[PDB]
């Protein structure tokens, strides 16, 4: 379910991920391994790296769920990037690919893509996976890149809301970007911004969540945010308790990340990240492991800055 | 009911479809290797096979001494168009990947895959009256391509049941409506909108084109449900404009619907109720906004029996 | 299920409505009668008419559904409006009424109110009702007014979307109006405008539909409309076929009314009006009856005008 | 566990709650008709009953020769406030309609309905350590009303676990945190935010006020679900501020949550899981925006056993 190592290049990383998903001892023993339903390389690379397209199937823990993802590898030698794109869906249909174009459109309830930034070089990596969700973390020098997708845990029975699919990435996948970018829009999972976290509304609507507002982003998503880091909505001061959070006598408190929407029509609470928590920064940092009740948690920070409100921990089991 | 096959030349399709029609009881007044003068209890039709295209025209009477485009009450001379041209379906040299044929005692539907990703529909039949009292209702449609290589679905292009096209010579499809506005019974109303002719007809043919004139275009656009990935059939209502721009709903296309393929492949099945549906693209699948080089995602949901 | 008559006043009109819902032979014989869970008159009328509050429960045709509705009779003699406000919900709780305030807030998943306009004087009426929806139409002199609410008919199994509750009225219930209003916002069911028709999304979000856009209305509702009368979205001319629709050789064609939402996130087909259709105005008008396949349909026109777009017919069974 | 009854005067409530505590096994070092000095395995508390209010104060030691507000390590003298005032809960001096008592070996919760729609809750207990190693954690809260008739929830008002109040004399609730920043072990931190004192504590007390300082205010705002009319319990986290303005999570209130009463009545049941919950309004229900004359829809949830 967990794997730490170094991949010689982005390709090496992707087949390492697929072998981990399809052959991890826990996954195979528990019958939670994922099934590959599509694997092609349609484009004719020119001044660019070969593009690998993979779509994988997912049963979930109980074996009764139908979950479909997609993964793409895209890069350009001239600009020196090897972006890895991600997306999700509820159905796949290979024949639904038009002559040319692309295949990601064939996914039922296709959603805008998120991506992870990397390049062809030995990169230390961290894999976390489970029958319902998977998380990716890559250590880039002093920068940490992360993304993931899976099922959230709503407080309502799965009978009426059986598809709580969520997809999150550091940056929007609609544009090609270089990992050396220093813009604030490039951040981690805990603090989505400008189409960095999409979630399937029970009404089959991929509602984006942004911790902070943005003129470029659509007005609809400004009313739905991640409360734990979005405390500024109610607080009347820039400085709040969250930004100044600190450990307690050596104990690092793990705070759950929530999904909430508050529009004119109504209010509803959706669920919580499975294995992602917020933690302080002082006297700590990335790569740190903390044990709470016998379960370990790793520490990571967003690429933009390593500040208190931009630091999160991920459960490793 | 449902037939499939291959044809290296249009004459092969000609022979196979006549064989099927005769086996199903269709009455052919005159037959040949390239020309037809057939009819049924509903109406009369005439077809001619060119080197790389089919020529079709409606009819009301028979005369063996008249040419294929000179039968009594022919659409060539009895239409508002000044050009006086018959229906035309433009195809390729003849090499066809496959053809799917739907045959009934009242209508005939054909969908030929001329090449990989290239499809050309052909439609003949009569509209379901649905209790509406009117004479005629026979419809014959073809597929026309503007120019290979350039924008394939350009504005000048015409398609079956099209509601928006620019062309002064040929029409993709027609519709018979006898005795409209007190005129002579033989009247073949073409699918045109920009000619401002006193009498004309319009349909959802093009699907969800930007300048398509039909109120259901939204229904076709939203045919695919994002909740459960479910797709529904939208009746293809037809509209006829009177002498002074007063419209009259005329009916719906039998066993035919137009549906989106954002999330479906050519020929994939989706059974709705006890009836089964077959779905095949109009011309060629593209992206959402590719309304120039291909047919976008407009789909032809049919009922298979 | 159908009743034609004249109510001496608004209070008597509501009285006759409730007696029709209770003791209608079809309703009682089939056991489809509604249940009254609340009936109170909280306010102390001053220079105004007595206010009647009613909450009723509908079991539906199958007897396994849970439908909750409320009706209010608000009026002011000095202004001489005896408005009848309507709203819907999923649950009721009498103890959830605050000291003062109102009770409509106690509704679980409360929605903004719609209303009906009339005044205290004998008034002809047309009541249509069924286990799943009800329709009210009153001929106010030169003005025909109408409203109603109930369940739409989605094309999907009721197992996953069991609450397709819809509420529609001639005008928004957030303000008081005199039935002699001269604003374009006062219109009928077929064409809602400015919060005149609300529908409960499968995600429990009440989405209003408007055929025509409005600056005052929220930006979100602009993209979701009723297609039959909203053909202007795609048509490139003011005059279209629907405006010029006419009967065919004495046969009036009936067109079903449509619910569709086309947002950036995705598209979906919601349902159709049960018993309401669009028909032309030519050589016809209100109080006209047309028989199709042994089923009769009444013809009504909006308060604004009797134009072609401003006319609809209701099935009478 | 759960008790109910009636009381004409505060003394009757005092008598019945002491009877209940003694029946449960609570140790009362001194008992009287109006003054108490009681303690348990967790901490020491002292209470006094006034004509129309209760006076509460924490304690660390016992001395029978000292007044009710002069016990060793008293909160009156060991607090940052210059006023040096104890906790106060402003009740009425008339017949209380009803009350609800939750009694346990570690905490005591009281909710008194002084009149129709009027409620005055009282909380005493110790926060769940949750494995966090710290000395103290005893909390005593009271209910304060600014002025009858005018805005009851005005800014100057203070509430249990409040995070924003304006007052220089009295505090509605207080918390114990020993040995903070190297200071003497006896420390009784009050709930204040605007005093800018080096050491203080804050809580979600007020609920969803406009200027409430807590990151879970949104969680309380969204406690009610528009989907299935389902409500969820939100842990009430308490935060503490150090000299260097670095906050430290301290714990959560045992068997206590906050939720919106937008779609429930006072005392309505909603069993979430195997545990049962009792929900009652804080002071008085109003509308969504009635943050002046009433307590809006903030609801106090207690786990009934």
């Amino acid at each position: 379910a967990t794997e730490f190592g170094t991949a010689v290049n982005h390709a090496d990383l992707v087949e390492r991920l697929v072998q981990f998903l399809t052959a991890s001892p826990d996954l195979v023993a528990a019958g939670q391994a994922y099934e590959k339903v599509f694997d092609n390389t349609i484009p004719a690379s020119g001044t660019a790296i070969a593009v690998r397209q993979v779509t994988l199937r997912a049963p979930g823990l109980g074996g009764t769920d139908a979950i479909y993802m997609g993964i793409q590898s895209y890069g350009d030698t001239a600009l020196d990037y090897y972006n890895l794109r991600l997306m999700g869906g509820t159905a796949f249909n290979p024949g639904a690919i038009p002559p040319g174009g692309d295949y990601w459109t064939a996914f039922a309830n296709y959603s805008p893509r998120v991506q992870l930034l990397a390049w062809n070089q030995p990169m230390p990596y961290w894999f976390f996976a489970n029958g319902r969700r998977f998380w990716i973390v890559v250590k880039v020098s002093t920068i940490y890149e992360s993304a993931g997708a899976g099922f959230i845990l709503p407080p309502c029975p799965p009978s009426q809301y059986p598809y709580p699919l969520a997809v999150v990435g550091s940056y929007r996948g609609d544009v090609a970007t270089r990992w050396s970018d220093v813009s604030d829009r490039h951040r981690g999972i805990s603090s989505p911004y400008e189409r960095s976290c999409y979630l399937r509304d029970p009404a089959g609507r991929w509602l984006g969540f942004t911790v902070d507002g943005g003129a470029a982003n659509e007005s609809d998503y400004n009313n739905r945010t991640l409360l734990p880091l979005g405390c500024g909505r109610y607080a009347g001061s820039s400085d709040t308790v969250v930004k100044q959070l600190r450990d307690s006598f050596g104990k690092f408190p793990l705070k759950a990340l929530q999904f909430v929407t508050r529009e004119t029509e109504g209010r509803r609470y959706l669920g919580d990240f499975d294995g992602a928590f917020y933690v302080p920064t002082l006297n700590s940092g990335a790569e740190d492991v903390i044990v709470e009740d016998g379960v370990d948690h790793v520490v990571f920070q967003t690429a933009w800055r390593s500040g208190n409100p931009w630091l999160y921990a991920i459960r490793k089991d | 009911a449902y037939f499939t096959g291959t044809a290296n030349n249009p004459a092969d399709l000609l022979a196979k479809v006549r064989v099927h029609a005769e086996s199903l009881g269709w009455v052919t007044d005159r037959a040949s290797a390239s020309e037809w003068l057939c009819h049924n209890a509903d109406g009369y039709w005439s077809f001619n096979a060119g080197a790389n295209q089919f020529q079709m025209a409606g009819n009301t009477g028979f005369d063996n001494s008249l040419a294929w485009n000179a039968q009594p009450g022919n659409s060539v001379q009895n239409n508002p168009y000044s050009s006086k041209g018959p229906t035309v379906a433009q195809l390729s040299g003849g090499p066809f990947t496959r053809y799917h044929l739907f045959a009934t005692a009242a209508y005939l539907h054909l969908h030929v895959e001329i090449a990989a990703g290239q499809f050309r529909p052909v439609m003949i039949g009569s509209l379901n009256k649905r209790g509406v009292g009117y004479t005629g209702g026979q419809y014959v449609c073809g597929s026309f391509i503007y120019t290979p290589g350039q924008a394939l679905t350009n504005n000048w292009s015409s398609h079956p049941f099209d509601g928006y096209h620019i062309q002064y010579s040929n029409s993709s499809c027609m519709l018979r409506l006898d005795g409209l506005d007190g005129g002579p019974s033989p009247e073949w109303l073409p699918f045109d909108y920009t000619t401002n002719v006193p009498r004309r007809v319009v349909g959802p043919g093009r699907g969800n084109y930007s300048s398509q004139y039909h109120p259901d275009v939204g229904l076709i656009d939203a045919s695919a449900n994002e909740l459960n990935s479910s797709t529904t059939t939208v009746p293809c209502a037809i509209y006829a404009f009177g002498a002074q721009q007063r419209s009259r709903y005329v009916g719906e296309v039998p066993d035919f619907g137009i549906c989106n393929m954002a999330f479906l492949a050519p020929g994939d099945p989706l059974v709705v109720g006890s009836d089964t549906w077959r779905v095949y693209p109009l011309l060629q699948r593209g992206t959402a906004t590719d309304f120039d080089s291909t047919s976008a995602w407009v789909g032809y949901c049919f009922r298979v029996v």
